[PDB]
């Protein structure tokens, strides 16, 4: 078989005290969205299709919201937590660079 | 949609129509079918003329 054989070894010991309340924190999930309309509130196309008016988060500027930008919202009630970068088509892009 | 909002006016600066040598004639002729049918409407209306649509 692979014998139990999966990346970490030594050193994810120590990783395992920080890394256990962060991830049952709601910091992600962030259902990875992009906007199709800033209305001088903001909206947002999921990648699913289905449509919803969202609003500021923490304490985000709003000049990061831009046109076909993605962002990250809120797992359940919809709120943009964290912008992201721009579009998810580069990727066949970067495998061309030496 | 997204790809139309962002093909909106950004002000692009002009490098000026009086800066691109020679072509006189083609400054005016695009001048008198883009321009001047938008500004000068009431004399589009008398005269009972149709804007050219591009």
């Amino acid at each position: 078989g692979v014998k139990e054989s999966d990346t970490g070894l030594a050193p994810s010991h120590l990783w395992d005290i920080m890394g256990d309340r962060q991830r049952l924190g709601e910091e992600h999930p962030l259902q990875v969205a992009r906007c199709t309309k800033i209305i001088k509130k903001y909206v947002i196309n999921l990648k699913q299709i289905a449509k919803f008016v969202v609003g500021l988060g923490e304490r985000v500027s709003p000049t990061d919201i831009e046109e076909g930008m993605r962002v990250g919202v809120d797992r359940s009630k919809y709120n943009i937590e964290l912008p992201l970068p721009p579009r998810i088509d580069p990727s066949v892009t970067m495998m061309t660079v030496e | 949609d997204s790809r139309v909002k962002a093909m909106e006016v950004d002000e692009k600066p002009t490098e000026t129509y009086s800066d691109v040598g020679g072509l006189d004639k083609q400054i005016e002729e695009l001048v008198e079918a883009i321009v001047l049918p938008m500004k000068r409407a009431d004399k589009f209306k008398d005269m009972g003329i149709r804007a050219p649509k591009g």
